[PDB]
């Protein structure tokens, strides 16, 4: 149900999860909630607002989500949220795909030689 | 220039050389001679455009230096010269060579592979 | 009625081949030989030769029966590819010989639909309501001319320049979506017209490059090579066992 | 003066520094078409004055010295990468 898509099955499970000191591990389970939020808060998203940080994150506002606005290089918009102004950091990667393929022509054309 | 037949002597007196079917190293001979023998001539051109800056009088810039600094200004540019037309133009180029090598060398896969196997296993198990 | 006039064809080629002097009904059979055989499309003009000896077998015939004995052949000259009916026949003395009237509408429609500015078929469709007559009896003699003149107009408006949005090119027909889209998509299907229409922006764009024998010739030859390798796999399985 | 790209120049430095207006830059090149030292393929969907081959200068002796970053650049880079090809195409010497 974690990999089904319910982060609230966590809090339904933690109703009875002591389980002979299964408290530290459910705290690290809260950790593997929150750092995956630190992955999945704007993965391919447009933006979120504060109430999405009230839903997906919890504990309304600590200085831990204010830390989340000040740890990862975050744009704390005015009641607004951005990964960046572009979220993807201008992908073109070479703007030249051709010359390295001519290096493929170097070793590959060498491979065409020595054989027959 | 070479005019007429005259090789009853000459190409009998070769006694060493082979007509290469170009694509058999003759191209890299030309690579050594134009790369090396062209760019040491470029070093003669830095002998020109350094020695003339140093000690060169009146033909330092008579009438052809800037005039063929134009022809030098075909493509001398700074960082990587940014031939942005030439890269998808180069997709139009390497387009051809990789499509011919791909389909045609798969035909060469028929060439080598098929009768290589046939004459192979004829020679192999027909030996018994 | 091509089945019924096919029965009249079979009774005609041997029943009326035995009547000795039927000169009047012989030219009537020649009109059948123009009508049914251009309707089988035996030839475009030898059927008109059957109309044309049929024509000279239409003397000493009753004058209302005479004037309907010429409509199929003047109307064949309408059905003579190039609308050349005006310059030869109806400005010629024949329509100025008898009491024909509908043929004198064939003057103006055969001339204004020579002018290639339309203005004619829509205008004189009411004038040809008597000449449309049996809606399902002719159905061809104006439909091939005008339903040629559709794509004739299309190669007047769409031929000179390829890309255009759909409504301004159809401002010369003033419907934008009724049949000109289906006519042009039909011309995509009929390869007179190599382009792509649009509705969301409604922007028609024409472009083409079919032939790559680098892909076609080599690829299909290698498929044939696969077939011949499969032809060799039994020399293989044969030399195995 | 800038050797590098962005040779499809906007008219901005043309309309600014060459004391011309936007409607005359075409004349500024069409008359230059009658000149024939530069033969640019000037954009007219973006009004961009494109730079093709030119008659560049008369003398820059500081770049007759300072041409080394193009000339020796060409020498040891086409020669060095020449030896990178021939160093890759090494043991096919055969």
């Amino acid at each position: 149900y974690l990999m089904e898509g319910s982060y609230n099955k966590v809090f339904l499970a933690k109703g009875n999860i002591p389980a002979e000191s299964y408290t530290f591990f459910i705290d690290i389970l809260l950790d593997t909630i929150r750092d995956e939020i630190a992955g999945c808060i704007e993965k391919a998203y447009e933006k979120i607002l504060f109430t999405e940080a009230t839903r997906i994150l919890f504990f309304n506002t600590p200085k831990k989500m204010t830390d989340y606005a000040k740890k990862r290089g975050w744009v704390l918009g005015p009641n607004n949220y951005y990964s960046f102004a572009s979220q993807q950091q201008k992908p073109e990667d070479t703007t030249i795909p051709s010359t390295e393929l001519a290096k493929q022509v170097i070793e590959y054309a060498r491979q065409l030689e020595m054989i027959v | 220039g070479a005019e007429e037949a005259e090789e009853v002597g000459v190409e009998h007196l070769l006694r060493d050389i082979k007509d290469t079917t170009v694509g058999t190293l003759s191209q890299r001979i030309t690579n050594q001679v134009h790369g090396l023998k062209g760019l040491n001539s470029k070093l003669l051109d830095i002998r020109s455009y350094l020695e003339k800056v140093a000690t060169g009088k009146l033909p330092i810039n008579h009438q052809i230096i800037y005039q063929l600094q134009d022809v030098f200004n075909l493509l001398p540019d700074v960082s990587l010269q940014e031939f942005v037309k030439a890269f998808y133009l180069k997709t139009n180029d390497q387009m051809v060579v990789v499509y011919l090598a791909s389909l045609i060398r798969s035909v060469v896969a028929l060439h080598n592979l098929i009768n290589n196997k046939i004459a192979n296993r004829d020679a192999e198990k027909k030996e018994g | 009625n091509l089945p019924k006039a096919r029965a009249a064809l079979t009774s005609a080629r041997t029943t009326a081949n035995a009547i000795y002097c039927p000169p009047k009904l012989q030219a009537t059979l020649d009109m059948q030989s123009g009508i049914i055989h251009a309707a089988e499309e035996k030839d475009w003009k030898t059927a008109y030769s059957y109309f044309y000896e049929a024509f000279e077998g239409y003397d000493s015939i009753d004058s209302p029966k005479a004037i309907t004995s010429l409509k199929y052949m003047l109307l064949c000259k309408i059905m003579l590819n190039t609308p050349e009916d005006v310059q030869a026949l109806v400005s010629g003395k024949l329509a100025l010989r008898y009491a024909g009237r509908q043929t004198e509408a064939l003057k103006c429609v055969a001339q204004a639909s020579k002018n290639r500015s339309l203005a004619d078929f829509e205008k004189a469709l009411t004038d040809y309501r008597a000449e449309l007559r049996d809606d399902p009896i002719i159905s061809t003699h104006l439909a091939k001319l005008y339903d040629n003149l559709l794509e004739q107009n299309l190669i007047r408006v769409i031929e000179p320049f390829s890309r255009v949005q759909i409504e301004h090119i159809s401002s010369l027909i003033k419907l934008s979506k009724a049949d000109v889209e289906r006519k042009l998509s039909q011309m995509i299907l009929d390869k007179k017209f190599h382009g792509i229409l649009d509705q969301g922006e409604g922007v028609l764009i024409i472009f083409d490059e079919p032939p790559v024998d680098k892909t076609y010739e080599a690829a299909l030859e290698t498929i044939q090579n696969m077939s011949k390798v499969v032809d060799s796999l039994y020399n293989k399985a044969k030399k195995l066992t | 003066t800038r050797p590098a790209n962005h040779r499809q120049l906007t008219f901005e430095e043309i309309a600014k520094s060459a004391k011309i207006t936007v409607n005359e830059v075409e004349l500024l090149v069409m008359k230059a078409l009658s000149v024939g030292l530069v033969k640019g393929s000037i954009d007219e969907v973006d009004k961009r004055v494109h730079m093709t081959w030119v008659q560049p200068r008369v003398l820059d002796l500081q770049q007759i010295k300072g041409m080394k970053d193009r000339l020796e650049f060409w020498c040891t880079d086409v020669k060095s990468m020449e030896m990178l090809v021939e160093h890759q195409a090494h043991d096919i010497l055969t």
